[PDB]
């Protein structure tokens, strides 16, 4: 009426919960790479000579 | 992302975009000049100046 060793298990499962991944967008940056310094339109000369 | 000095020697991490591939730079720099501290931000182009200049600038900027 005891418990006894039974039949070596065939097989084993092993379960783990995953999600996937999704596709290579790559979007790296809202304003993206280093914006360049620039002219301000017109300008003009702000000095003259004398005479 | 955040990622720590032991994190970040198992990754790519492109500076300018341009540079960023497609399976190669896992990640990307924020801005370009990170690389600098707080002081050597403060030093005006630093690019064109030869280094051991940059290390006596930051020590002058302080006295």
């Amino acid at each position: 009426g005891g418990l006894t060793c039974a039949s070596a298990p065939q097989g084993t499962l092993r379960i783990l919960e995953g999600p996937q991944q999704s596709l290579s967008g790559s979007p790296l940056q809202p304003i993206p790479a280093s914006p360049p310094p620039q002219i301000p339109p017109g300008l003009r000369p702000r000095f003259c000579a004398f005479g | 992302e955040l990622i720590g000095t032991m994190e970040q020697i198992f990754m790519n991490v492109a500076i300018f975009e341009d540079e960023v591939f497609a399976g190669v730079t896992t990640h990307q720099e924020l801005f370009p000049h990170s690389l600098l501290s707080v002081i050597a931000n403060f030093i005006p182009f630093s690019d064109h100046n030869q280094s051991p200049r940059n290390m006596y600038q930051c020590q002058m900027g302080k006295q």
